[PDB]
This record gives C-alpha cells, structure tokens and sequence, in this order.
C-alpha cells in the first residue's frame, strides 16, 4: 500500500499547503469526481532528511477513516473543482510490486509554498 | 453501500398554504463546506425530482420550476445543516424529502443527480387540501 504519485519534497521551513481548488495530482485515468484527498507528510530520520509530502486519495491511505477537512498534524486536505465527498474506494492505494509510482504533476499556475517545487 | 452521513428532519404534516422548514445535517465528520448542496424529493409512486441547489459560498441558487417563488434554500457551513424554507405549501408538494453533497465549489449548472454523492435520508411532508 503507498501512494499513487512521487512525493513533494519540502525544501523548507513551511508546510505544504495549496489553495482551494488546486492541489491534486494529475492522473489520466481518474475522473472530475475523484479529484480529492490528503497529503501526508512522512519525515525521515543519525540526522533529519527533508520532509516529504505523499498525496492519498480521500477515503484510502493511512488516513482513509478521516473525512475530508478532519483536523490531523500532517494531513492537509485538497480538492479540484467538481469532487465529490465519497471515498475513492475504486482507486485504492499503489501495490509498489504490481505497479510503479506516477510522477506527480500539477496544472501549469499552481501556487506552491516556499520550498516546494514541481519539475 | 456506507452509514447514512446525511440526514433530513423537520418534515410534518401540514395544511396548503402553510409553510415548514427543512434541515439536513451533515453527520459523523462529514463537512458541507466549500461543497455545493442538493435537495430532491420523490412524491409517492414517483421519480426523484431536483428542488434546488445551493452553490458552495451560498451567493447563488437555482430551483425547480414548480417550487419557483415558494421555496428558499439556505446553508449555515458552521453547524453542517443546509435549509429548505417551504411556503404556501400544496398537496403537490407532499413528498420524502432529502439533500445531498454537490460538488466541490460548484453551483446552479449543476443540477443533475449525477452532480450529488452522497445522498441523505429524508423526511416525510404530507400536504392535505
């Protein structure tokens, strides 16, 4: 079980946060009405490696319980005009043996926080 | 399918020409805001029906043709409950009557039952003559 997409590398000081509608990985072969979920951050850790954001789809994941906007340090909470509030239980989680990691890519003129960067 | 998130109450029996008013609460974590808000109802032996819908930031509200000028939707994002304020009611107007999640910061051009998951239990209204 691991997230769909790459993780965001938080380079710096602030946590990642997006604006309302922006956010969600492009993924080809979802729809509008599953463009919706979390980010989690998972810090590695003898010194501290840079934190870095995996994004799960709402109603999957480690935090799959958690109802959109449910308040949990180090879940922040995206979503694209047009989701709907269902769990994505058709898009599940990433097997890392069956299948690989999609490069996580966001629309041309998403805001970003400081340290944060999208190739 | 899942537990009930949705739920629907203030529904009675009332006389035509009076007025009710309907909430339906967003429960067990769920959160109506920054998502546009649905109300159908299905009349006895009948289909579901849109009655309106109320767009994310509640600027902006579209009704069905029958219940054009006579019902008011409304939403308060702060106590998870949308509003359904009937008035001058008909027997027409007696029906289950439910609300459901619309889509993340949508509104009006959006009434179709494909644009509302999940979808809540409802009240009953009956309306005598």
């Amino acid at each position: 079980t691991a997230s769909w997409f790459t993780a965001l590398t938080q380079h710096g000081k602030e946590d990642l946060k997006f604006p309302r509608g922006q956010g969600v990985p492009i993924n080809t072969n979802s729809s509008p009405d599953d463009q919706i979920g979390y980010y989690r951050r998972a810090t590695r850790r003898m010194k501290d490696l840079s934190p870095r954001w995996y994004f799960y789809y709402l109603g999957t994941g480690p935090e799959a319980g958690l109802p959109y906007g449910a308040n949990k340090d180090g879940i922040i909470w995206v979503a694209t005009e047009g989701a709907l509030n269902t769990p994505k239980d058709h898009i599940g989680t990433r097997n890392p043996a069956n299948n690989a990691a999609i490069v996580l890519q966001l629309p041309q003129g998403t805001t970003l926080p400081k340290g944060f960067y999208a190739e | 399918m899942a537990e009930v998130q949705l739920q629907a109450s203030g529904g009675g029996l009332v006389q035509a020409g009076d007025s009710l008013r309907l909430s339906c609460v967003a429960v067990s974590g769920r959160t109506i805001s920054t998502f546009a808000m649905g109300w159908f109802r299905q009349a006895p032996g009948k289909e579901r029906e849109f009655v309106a819908t109320i767009n994310w930031s509640g600027s902006s509200a579209r009704y069905a043709d029958p219940v054009e000028g006579r019902f008011t939707i409304s939403r308060d994002d702060a106590k998870n409950t949308v509003y359904l304020e009937m008035s001058s009611l008909k027997p027409g107007d007696s029906a289950v009557y439910y609300c459901a999640s619309g889509r993340y910061l949508g509104g009006i051009t959006s009434y179709s039952q494909g644009d509302f998951a999940p979808w809540g239990q409802g009240t009953q209204v009956t309306v005598s003559s």
